[PDB]
Order: structure tokens, then C-alpha cells, then sequence
């Protein structure tokens, strides 16, 4: 027991966090852009 | 006299509570302002260690980190437990009579 357990397992926490919430965001972030360019697709298509 | 007395005030408190708080401080460095680990000081004298020790272990199984370090004298005593397991244990703390 050693204070330096929790120290430097707190640390990396705070490291899976953030990890977390950035492949949250640029996972959805692919999926908005992917329906925009699919709608175009569709109007390219469409009026063609 | 209104200075004066703020000035006399403070420091009958910070000449009492400097050297506890900076033993405390010492042995959590870096994770008192942290939301994963809690951490409660509180005092205890020679007397008191082994009591507090047993009720916290009994309430807070072995996952509980109990630190102290001196000061001359008793000991300040940090206790240092995860977040949500507050309540027990500070239950265990008022079972034995020592409180935050």
C-alpha cells in the first residue's frame, strides 16, 4: 500500500474517458456526413 | 481593531491546524481533487488508531486505504475510499466516535 496505486491508476481513468467520449463523437460525426453526401447522391441521381 | 482582530483570529487557527493539514495533504498529494477517489481527514491519537482501523476494515472490506503520518504527538489520519462508498465510510468513523 503505497499511495502511488491509486495515483497512477486514477491517471489513466481519466485516459480511458476521454478515449471514450472522443470515438463517440467521430463516430457519429462519420454518419451525419455520410447522410448528407448519400442525399446528394440521391438528388444527383434524381434529377439527372 | 477590526483588522486587528481577523489577524489575532487566523492565526490562533492556522498556528493550531498548519501542521495536521500539511501532514494530510502530503499523503493523498495530487488526489483530493480528484471525483474517482474521496478522501476525509480526521484526527486520531495513539489510543484511537487500532479501534478505527478495525471498524473501517470490517465496514469497507480491503479495497479501503488508511494512511497516517506524525506530527509530533497523535496522528492525522486520512482514510481515503471510492466515490459512493461514502456513507459507510463515514458510518464507521461515527460508530467508533471519531468524526471529519
Amino acid at each position: 500500500g503505497l499511495i502511488k496505486s491509486l495515483a497512477e491508476k486514477e491517471k489513466q481513468l481519466l485516459e480511458r474517458l476521454e478515449a471514450a467520449k472522443k470515438e463517440a463523437e467521430e463516430r457519429v460525426k462519420r454518419a451525419e456526413a455520410e447522410a448528407k453526401a448519400l442525399l446528394e447522391e440521391a438528388e444527383a441521381k434524381a434529377k439527372a | 481593531t477590526r483588522q486587528k482582530q481577523e489577524l489575532e483570529e487566523e492565526l490562533a487557527l492556522a498556528q493550531a491546524y498548519l501542521e495536521p493539514l500539511e501532514r494530510l495533504a502530503a499523503l493523498a498529494h495530487g488526489l483530493d481533487k480528484s471525483p474517482f477517489l474521496r478522501v476525509i481527514p480526521f484526527l486520531l491519537t495513539e489510543k484511537e488508531l487500532p479501534l478505527v482501523e478495525e471498524a473501517l476494515r470490517k465496514a469497507l472490506e480491503d479495497r479501503y486505504l488508511l494512511a497516517h503520518e506524525a506530527y509530533a504527538g497523535g496522528v492525522p489520519a486520512l482514510v481515503v475510499v471510492h466515490r459512493k462508498e461514502v456513507d459507510q465510510a463515514k458510518a464507521a468513523l461515527s460508530r467508533a466516535g471519531v468524526a471529519e
